């Protein structure tokens, strides 16, 4: 741990003196470039932890939902598929009576 | 630069390497995680469809 | 030979020049350094806690 905060010290020495550098060179739009890359590569540390209770969460969360989801399209499968062989045999018995009215009113 | 100094000293060298060797697992196991919520979204969609 | 077909028309009337269209193209307002570099700080701070 203090061989890499001598380290990071050495480092950050050095991006002084390279912005010291750049100061006398009046590039301070080389400085923020340089600024933005590090805050780009840097990003994250430990808040992996809670990202992954967060990731928990919602994964149970959404495959619950997609469990249930496909119950009720299930549920709405099975209900229609039932609803339309019922009006198709309605419809034949519909049918077998109004030709055997039709026949027997002739 | 003095926010990413304190992240780079508020972490010890062990988990310094952590970032690399430890860290790499879980950032890979992150990722991992996202593309499943990514995946199960794609199927709750095509579901609804 | 009472017929009154639908036969479509071919009418010369051009397309006459396009007037002086506005062309304002809106400047899209490049993040700035403090709006650009926001949500990397805050990323740094929740960590650095």
């Amino acid at each position: 741990d203090a061989l890499k905060v001598k380290k990071d010290r050495i480092q950050f020495m050095a991006v002084i003196e390279q912005l010291i550098q750049m100061v006398q060179n009046n590039s301070l739009t080389k400085f923020q470039s340089m600024t933005t890359l590090e805050l780009e590569d840097q990003d994250r540390l430990r808040k992996l932890i809670f990202r992954e209770k967060e990731l928990y969460q919602e994964i149970k969360k959404l495959q619950f939902d997609r469990n249930q989801e496909n119950k009720e399209y299930d549920n709405e499968q099975k209900d229609t598929n039932l609803k339309i062989q019922n009006l198709k045999e309605r419809l034949l018995y519909k049918k077998a009576r109004a030709q055997l009215k039709n026949q027997y009113k002739e | 630069q003095k926010v990413i100094m304190l992240k780079k000293l508020s972490t010890a060298s062990e988990e310094d390497e952590n970032h690399k060797a430890q860290l790499r697992d879980l950032e890979e196991k992150i990722e991992e995680l996202e593309k499943k919520k990514n995946k199960i979204q794609e199927d709750l969609t095509k579901l609804k469809e | 030979m009472q017929n009154l077909s639908k036969m479509q028309s071919r009418l010369h009337p051009r397309p006459e020049g396009e007037g002086g269209g506005g062309g304002g193209r809106t400047k899209e307002k490049g993040k700035s350094l403090q709006e650009t570099h926001k949500e990397m700080l805050k990323n740094i701070e929740s960590t650095n806690i």
